[PDB]
């Protein structure tokens, strides 16, 4: 197995941060797949499921690696990525390369520029598990079938702020979205019923859900953006698909029910 | 005693008192000929740190060594230092009252423990190996470690260049490797391939205290084991912390 | 009906109801005037928020007078569900409606066309203490400013069960006392202070109020411009604080507080 990628591009380094950051929220433990055109952060169990979509010549300059199958399954805790890129910030070059040392890890070597003609270097030993062709099936992208309702999503903050009110009355929530854009946030316990009301939501090309709401506010927390793209695909059934895509990064969340 | 602190010194003292809270649960006390002694141990008696006073103000004594809960002394300067005079006392109970600014004055009555002094062995000049550098610097190496890392190992790679590496004890942890070249040094005495093991959260201690006051520190160390000497001086203020050395069989306990 | 009340600017009601939120539930009095909420606690403390009909942009009182109690804490996470942070320029609007006995306390909120209806049941077992605190019989009273009591109360909490407070004409004018395991921490309050407006200490009155029955005060002295510390003869102690809404209207907010035997 090879990997060796390098960032240079000081946007690109931030913004690749952010991403770790996001998905340190929404997963203590994931899976990065390595393909030689795209990473992904994978992860499914609450049976909860997360795809992270993200174009690798967008964010490098010099990538490479090597799978006949050019693909590695990689399962890292987020927290050791986030940690190991937050003092990527004022970096000068940043070099994640596949290591070996004691154990299989993630090397990312940071160089740190300063008023000191001598470099700073900063190396984290990202602990890494390989995981064996056997499973490469069980973590491809989830599907998305027919939504009974493909309606658009209210701006983030909004949504969020009220989710996170209601969670202090109850861990159930109801979320229904109908044609005429409305969508509704649902909670009812046997002293206190609160009913929030979007309307005027798009959805060019009625559905109730009864989600978690613990489940809910996770996903609104690991944005710190308004999305360029919010659709909220329900199936009556018991299924919340949320599609995102802020620029060129894709954003999977899938939130069952019952 | 007496004693009169105004000003930014008044600061000073505060960031002084914090700093000895990272490493122990117990303020002492000592006035001397030269200054105001204040000084405190680890719970395991593997830790040791002194702030040695020279007039920062207006020192007397007698007309006296003491021991407080460090905690008790702290809560004074958590925020309600936040102050232009600060008068430290004797009645009778170790009197700190506070000269705040619209005449609102706040008078601190802390019980203690009269007890003896602290001495502990130490040998900087003794110490083989040495380095010294800005304290700026030194705070910028330990960053990349997490805050909730306990022991991280200071080592000379071949390249006369210092390397802090995380220290651990099939759930494999993330090893941290902060790597600093030899011009970021004033100076760089050390043989290559030596290194020792200590607390990070109490050296950090020292290091946010000699940061703020945009001063020097220098580390002594020897072999694994025997303790690391660190070591900061002001125009008008010393200190110097002492922490322990781990080993092979033992578990780092002087 | 019974009890229709709206406001173009529902801070105009949460806010001041935050300085008052030390308990789960709280009493709700409705008159002509306008609306009362009570909160008390170990029967020896009770803070009181009064807000007149004028604030309101329509209030309306059927018939007599209307009391109903209620979760507290439901009902300020169902006023600031929006979020607690709009900036200059966006509003929530806020219907309440509730209908005498048996039926529920209604809530009608909007945001950028983003409305929430919210449906609190009432529940009223009441048993509300009367605090006798007259103004005819007052010893002492003093008025200061409120930024001054910020580092005071804050860090103030100790391991004392208690909160002496001292109001003198003799050299301690105004001194807050505790005593702990640490030991004994005092704050003095010199009388010709710019911190202090008014002064009218008679003669020096010790009182000793259980500091965790006060501590709940700064919900309100944070959010005051003004307090008036006043103690009558029994020993009770008066903290009213004045509150201005965001439109500029002054409301009022008065905690009591039995002494320690």
């Amino acid at each position: 197995m090879k990997f060796r990628a390098k960032i240079v591009d000081g946007a690109c380094l931030n913004h690749f941060t952010r991403i770790s950051n996001m998905i340190a929220k929404l997963a203590k433990t994931c899976t990065l797949r390595i393909s030689p055109d795209k990473l992904n952060f994978i992860l499914c169990d609450g049976g909860v499921s997360m795809w992270c979509e993200l174009e690798q010549e967008n964010f490098f300059n010099e990538f490479q690696m090597e799978g006949e199958n050019n693909e590695i399954y990689l399962e890292l805790t987020s927290e050791n990525l986030s940690r190991a890129l937050k003092t990527a910030q004022n970096a000068r070059a940043l070099k994640i390369k596949l290591t070996n040392k004691h154990f299989p890890c993630l090397t990312v070597s940071v160089e740190l520029l300063s008023m000191s003609s001598s470099s700073r270097i900063v190396t984290h030993d990202i602990p890494i598990k390989v995981i064996p062709r056997k499973l490469w099936k069980d973590l491809q992208e989830p599907v998305v079938p027919d939504p009974d309702v493909s309606i658009y999503l209210p701006v983030l903050k909004t949504m969020k702020s009220v989710v996170e009110k209601m969670k202090n009355i109850s861990n159930h929530l109801v979320i229904e979205a109908n044609l005429d854009g409305e969508l509704n946030l649902k909670i009812e316990t046997e002293l206190v019923c609160v009913t929030t009301h979007f309307k005027d939501l798009g959805n060019p090309p009625m559905a109730e859900v009864h989600i978690d709401i613990r489940k809910l506010l996770q996903f609104l927390a690991g944005q710190q953006v308004n999305p360029t793209k919010a659709l909220c695909n329900i199936v009556n059934n018991k299924m919340v698909h949320f599609d995102l895509l802020h620029e060129d990064v894709s954003l999977q969340y899938f939130i069952p029910a019952l | 005693m007496k004693c009169l602190v105004t000003g930014g010194n008044v600061k000073v003292l505060g960031k002084a008192v914090h700093s000895l809270s990272r490493i122990g649960d117990e303020l002492y006390l000592e006035p001397l000929e030269d200054g105001l002694s204040l000084r405190t141990v680890n719970s395991s008696r593997s830790a040791y740190a002194c702030f040695l006073f020279a007039p920062l103000f207006f020192q007397q004594y007698q007309a006296l060594r003491c021991k407080i809960l460090m905690k008790s002394f702290l809560s004074v300067f958590r925020s309600l230092a936040m102050v232009e005079k600060c008068c430290i006392s004797l009645n009778g109970r170790l009197v700190v009252q506070l000269h705040c600014k619209f005449g609102v004055r706040k008078t601190h009555n802390l019980s203690f423990q009269d007890c003896e002094s602290l001495q502990a062995v130490f040998d900087p000049a003794s110490c083989p190996h040495m380095l010294r550098a800005p304290a700026r610097v030194l705070g910028e190496a330990v960053l990349p470690f997490s805050p909730a890392l306990a022991e991280v190992t200071l080592g000379i790679g071949r390249g006369r260049r210092v390397i802090l590496r995380s220290y651990h004890e099939t759930a494999k942890a993330m090893v941290t490797e902060m790597c600093l070249g030899e011009e970021d040094f004033q100076q760089l005495q050390a043989q290559e391939g030596v290194a020792i093991t200590f607390c990070l959260k109490e050296f950090r201690g020292l290091l946010s205290f000699a940061e703020s006051a945009n001063l020097n520190l220098s580390i002594h160390f020897d072999a694994p084991g025997r303790p690391a000497i660190f070591t900061i001086k002001d125009s008008l203020l010393d200190g110097h912390f002492v922490l322990a050395t781990l080993s092979d069989t033992d578990s780092g306990t002087t | 009906y019974s009890l229709v009340a709206s406001l173009d600017n529902v801070r105009n009601l949460s806010t001041i109801l935050k300085a008052i939120h030390f308990r789960e539930h709280a009493t709700c009095f409705a008159t002509k005037n306008g609306i009362k909420v009570t909160v008390e606690n170990a029967k020896c403390v009770q803070a009181n928020a009064f807000i007149q009909a004028g604030i309101f942009q329509e209030f309306k009182v059927q018939e007599e007078s209307v009391t109903f109690r209620i979760n507290l804490t439901v009902l300020l996470d169902c006023l600031s569900i929006f979020g607690s942070s709009p900036m200059p320029g966006t509003l929530t609007a806020l219907r309440m409606c509730y209908q005498g006995y048996g039926y529920p306390l209604m809530l009608f909120l909007e945001e950028g066309g983003v409305v929430t209806v919210c449906k609190i049941n009432t529940q009223e077992p009441e048993e509300t203490l009367d605090f006798d605190f007259c103004s005819t019989n007052v010893i002492n009273k003093i008025i200061l400013q409120s930024e001054g009591l910020r580092e005071a109360f804050s860090e103030l909490d100790m391991t004392s069960e208690v909160l002496q407070i001292t109001m003198s004409p003799d050299k301690p004018y105004f001194r807050l006392s505790t005593f702990g395991n640490a030991g004994s921490s005092h704050l003095d309050y010199p009388k010709d202070s710019d911190l202090m407006e008014a002064f009218h200490c008679n003669q020096t009155q010790v009182n000793r109020y259980k500091i965790s029955l006060l501590k709940p005060s700064t919900k309100a002295l944070v959010l005051s411009c003004k307090v008036s510390i006043r103690t009558d003869n029994r020993g009770f102690l008066s903290l009213q604080y004045m509150i201005r809404n965001e439109d500029g209207q002054i409301c009022f907010v008065e905690y009591y507080c039995c002494p320690d035997e």
